[PDB]
RNA sequence: AUAAGUGCUGAAAGCAUCUAAGCAUGAAGCCCCCCUCAAGAUGAGAUUUCCCAUUCCGCAAGGAAGUAAGAUCCCUGAAAG
RNA sequence: GGCACCUCGAUGUCGGCUCAUCGCAUCCUGGGGCUGUAGUCGGUCCCAAGGGUUGGGCUGUUCGCCCAUUAAAGCGGUACGCGAGCUGGGUUCAGAACGUCGUGAGACAGUUCGGUCCCUAUCCGUCGCGGGCGCAGGAAAUUUGAGAGGAGCUGUCCUUAG
């Protein structure tokens, strides 16, 4: 398989030569630089990590610039690994850029979520609520625990808790441009997390 | 009566050998057959004689005792001289026809159907509404004998799809 | 006054081979060299008991119907859940899961049961990873 | 008592029960558990009652 | 097909066998096939 | 890999017989394939990279006191809360 | 329904809302056998619990009946699930009335109008989030996966083809 790192810009909408209009998610990646060739043989299996934007001097600590000096590359802030990749295909230190994606594939993206913080039931799993009127004191309440006889609530009841934060993928999504200029990616549809943040795109799995 | 204890015979160059552990390998004419048998059983090989024999006498030795005597008799028999079983598929719009080893049969259905098979186990289709195929052994043509004939088993109104040689088949009357 | 052992024991490393033993009296007689009960000097609080290796796990063989009808079930602590395998299920793949158990469920409970199961180790095929304990072949008796 | 001086005849390739009763009939065996396992503690007396019960075992 | 507790050979040329256990029944007719339980 | 089912070959029981020996096919069902968590998995796994094995005391059982890599306190904050 | 075995130094009783969860003796969707199964449709029986299994009118009503859809409008268990979560319409107080019974005070699984639902969560349990320690040096990253979760539903139209 096939698939690069970058950052979430933002998103618009772009047209596509014909009338419809199609909004769009803007996705910059700098060219990505793989560090490390994880082979089977010592690490029980196959895989590529690569680090996708610098850092400063500041930053970077003594151990990670020990690591990245095999590539000999500017420090790397966003390393991530793919598996099910062609083992050969790419010599370690290498790039990726963007270009190894072409518009009208589809295209399995993943990132984490918008964080969002400590929010009820209604909010979090979206059952409804109890009536607003007619003597009810039970307006946003997180509905009954369960049965008496097994004397204990069971497992897995959906409870109020922190939402966001958590790596979610969305599968089959058409990429309509690629502006390898600018280093740019730009997929139809609505893509996860918050601003400046990671995104990771890859070819889809189905 | 009793069919484990009759003998069996070599009659035209039939290279019956017995293996390591109750196992025998025959190559004949037609190609060669193997097949390995639990040791209970004992198997001598003379010229153009073979023994089989059961230890004891109770339920499941006389078993496999008859069951293998009729299987060594099916090896020879097939390596010896071959097996065929042929098919007459029948209907108003059937259509059989060879197409290399893969088979192509037009039935009904939307789609064209296909058989491959590999086992050595080859097919004829002399007629476009009749097809036979070519094994040597009787098991593995009963398999490919029981695939084409599970594409369409025959209805009991008019009767279709395909049918063995000389199969009755229920009538129902259908008004 | 007879004495109770304490720290003045020695541990053996025994090899035993499980291809054509069945995992009923394998795991019965392996609880026993486990527990220590062939030593003389036994003790049931200090574990006197000593190391020892299975060599083929992948080989056991089951008596009567058992290969498809005895069911490992498991049951994970979510409601409405429970999960099983069959007995020719995981000779696949691993059965040291089959012993592990089979052998957890022989020792004793407790503790010291932890602590006495933390000796055993079970593998595939007829390959140690270690030599450095010098492990001698011993054979089963019943 | 009794699990180390089973240890002790199996070691032998001895039963325990086979054991007691040979050394029954071997005689009023006043020598009893505690002081068994001290010849266990001292195993080569074990050993020289032990081939003294066998071998009037038959 | 028929799951009744009780087998018996509906006509005279059904003949019954025992298979997987289970004692069924098997006739060219195919009215009169029936398994036990 | 199976369930119900459909079978191939075949004796016990010269026939027959999906059966005991063997060889198949067969479900929104089971396990994977999809997504997420996951080494406190005390069985605490693996890979790469950096720091190096100083000063004292009972000399040594082992302690204490500065440190390296690297962190923290504190401060500006939010995409997080 | 019978028995009176725990509870009268209190175990809150119908129905509804919020929330589920389990079984299969399966309502749909899956696979088949027989048919007094031509085909479109069915009848019965078997395997199958993965998922789903509608909105209104009427009555406090479960239940029913009706209207309109749907593939289907399942049956049951979990103190007739769930009041230290909610509702109080009805039964189950004190007022008042009707019919009837009683000479009467009064009474009716007869009706009708009105009628105070407390609790700052200790420990298990559940949902999230932190600190310590461990993982025979001290660190920064990347991971493997035992093993857990979730999704796992279907119609209509065109063509094959009148």
């Amino acid at each position: 398989t096939k698939g690069i790192l970058g950052r979430k810009i933002g998103m618009t909408q772009v047209f596509a030569e014909n009338g419809d209009l199609i909004p769009v998610t803007v996705i910059e990646a700098a060219p990505n630089v793989v560090l490390q060739k994880k082979t089977a043989e010592n690490d029980g299996y196959e895989a590529i990590q690569l680090g996708f934007d610098d850092k400063r001097e500041k930053l970077s600590n003594k151990p990670e610039k020990g690591h990245v000096a095999k590539a000999e590359t500017a420090p790397k802030r966003f390393v991530k690994e793919l598996r099910g990749v062609e083992m050969d295909a790419y010599e370690v230190g290498q790039e990726v850029k963007v270009e190894i994606f072409s518009a009208g594939e589809i295209v399995d993206v993943t990132g984490v979520s918008k964080g969002k913080g400590f929010q009820g039931a209604i909010k979090r799993h979206g059952q409804s609520r109890g009536p607003m009127s007619h003597g009810s004191r039970y307006h946003r309440r997180p509905g009954s625990m369960g049965p008496v006889d097994p004397n204990r609530v069971f497992k897995g009841k959906l409870l109020p808790g922190r939402m966001g934060g958590e790596q979610i993928t969305v599968q089959n999504l058409e990429i309509v441009k690629v502006d390898a200029e600018r280093n740019l990616l730009l997929i139809k549809g609505n893509v996860p997390g918050a601003k400046k943040s990671l995104i990771t795109v890859k070819s889809a799995v189905k | 009566s009793r069919v484990g204890k009759k003998l069996l015979e070599i009659p035209s160059d039939v290279t019956v050998t017995l293996n390591d552990n109750n196992t025998v390998a025959v190559k004949g004419p037609k190609g060669e057959l193997t097949r390995t048998f639990h040791p209970d059983m004992e198997i001598k090989v003379e010229d153009n004689v073979l023994t089989v024999a059961r230890p004891s006498d109770q339920k499941e030795h006389r078993a496999l005792h008859g069951t293998t005597r009729s299987l060594l008799g099916n090896m020879v028999e097939g390596v010896s001289k071959g097996f065929e079983r042929g098919l007459e598929l029948v209907g108003v719009g059937y259509r059989a026809s060879k197409s290399g080893n893969k088979l192509v049969l037009n039935v009904g259905y939307s789609h064209p159907v296909e058989i491959v098979p590999e086992e050595g186990i080859e097919i004829e289709v002399p007629s476009q509404t009749k097809v036979v195929v070519k094994g040597t052994d009787k098991e593995r043509v009963g398999a490919i004998a029981a695939n084409i004939r599970a594409v369409r088993s025959p209805e009991p109104y008019k009767g279709k799809g395909i049918r063995y040689e000389g199969e009755v088949v229920r009538r129902k009357e259908g008004k | 006054t007879p004495m109770a052992n304490a720290s003045t024991i020695e541990r053996k490393w025994l090899v035993v081979d499980a291809a054509g033993k069945t995992l009923g009296r394998l795991s019965s007689e392996v609880a026993a060299i486990l527990r220590g009960k062939h030593k003389p000097t036994y003790t049931p609080h200090v574990d006197t008991g000593d190391h020892v290796i299975i060599i083929n796990a992948e080989k056991i063989e089951l008596t009567g119907k058992k290969l498809t009808d005895k069911i490992y079930y498991r049951h994970t602590q979510h409601p409405g859940g429970l999960k099983s395998r069959t007995a020719l299920e995981m000779r696949t793949n691993y059965p040291e899961k089959m012993l592990e158990l089979a052998i957890k469920g022989m020792l004793p409970k407790g503790s010291l049961g932890r602590q006495m199961f933390k000796k055993l180790n079970v593998y595939r095929g007829s390959e140690h990873p270690h030599e450095a304990q010098k492990p001698e072949v011993y054979e089963l008796r019943g | 008592w009794i699990t180390r001086i089973n240890a002790a005849a199996r070691m032998n390739g001895l039963s325990y029960s086979r054991l007691m009763h040979g050394l029954k009939l071997s005689g009023i065996e006043v020598n009893r558990k505690m002081l068994a396992d001290l010849a266990v503690n001292d195993l080569t007396a074990f050993n020289q009652l032990a081939d003294a019960a066998k071998a009037q075992l038959n | 097909m028929k799951v009744r507790p009780s087998v018996k050979p509906i006509c005279e040329k059904c003949k019954v066998i025992r298979r997987k256990g289970k004692v069924m029944v098997i006739c060219e007719n195919p009215k009169h096939k029936q398994k036990q339980g």
